[PDB]
């Protein structure tokens, strides 16, 4: 079996980081389970791949994830405080909250098209067979 | 601005997102 799933995420500066976690018996893996980090290009670079392979011409390649934009609620974030003086402590820290609903919000929506994009993947007993799949999935460098 | 961290929550948990220095 191949499981893929996404447990943690990162959200900076203008950079998206996601934990991609894989449980697996297949004897082509290194290791029965492993995570990496990945970003969305990385996820992107794995799509475009995968349509580049001969071998996959009559295969419909997963669709990419859409790219995350966490734009509104960073940018609502560093004007928070920003006007800390403005406004009293409990403003402050309901506005906190809310900011950071935002953040889940657009954090749930992200990393499921993420993991459901890799979860159709290993779906296919052709492409959860693939070499380049795998790199994506355990190269570690560090 | 902070570095936002998601937590998928182990189902039934709920996810959670804390706020990281940056």
């Amino acid at each position: 079996s191949l499981q893929i799933d996404i447990p943690d995420a990162l959200s900076e500066r203008d950079k998206v980081k996601f934990t991609v976690h894989t449980k697996t018996t297949l004897p082509t893996f290194q290791s029965p389970e492993f995570s990496v980090t990945r970003q969305h290009e990385d996820f992107v670079w794995l799509h475009d791949t995968l349509i580049e392979t001969t071998d996959y011409a009559g295969l419909i390649i997963p669709p990419a994830p859409t790219k995350p934009d966490f734009d509104g609620p960073r940018e609502k974030m560093q004007k928070l405080g920003e006007g800390e003086g403005s406004m009293t402590k409990e403003e402050f820290a309901k506005m906190k909250q809310e900011l950071e609903a935002e953040y889940l919000a657009v954090f749930k929506k992200t990393v499921s098209s993420h993991e459901v994009f890799l979860q159709r993947l290993s779906s296919h007993p052709v492409l959860s067979k693939d070499r380049n799949f795998h790199v994506f999935l355990e190269y570690d460098q560090p | 601005g902070p570095a936002v961290q998601f937590f998928k929550g182990k189902n039934g948990s709920a996810d959670q997102v804390i706020l990281v220095t940056q």
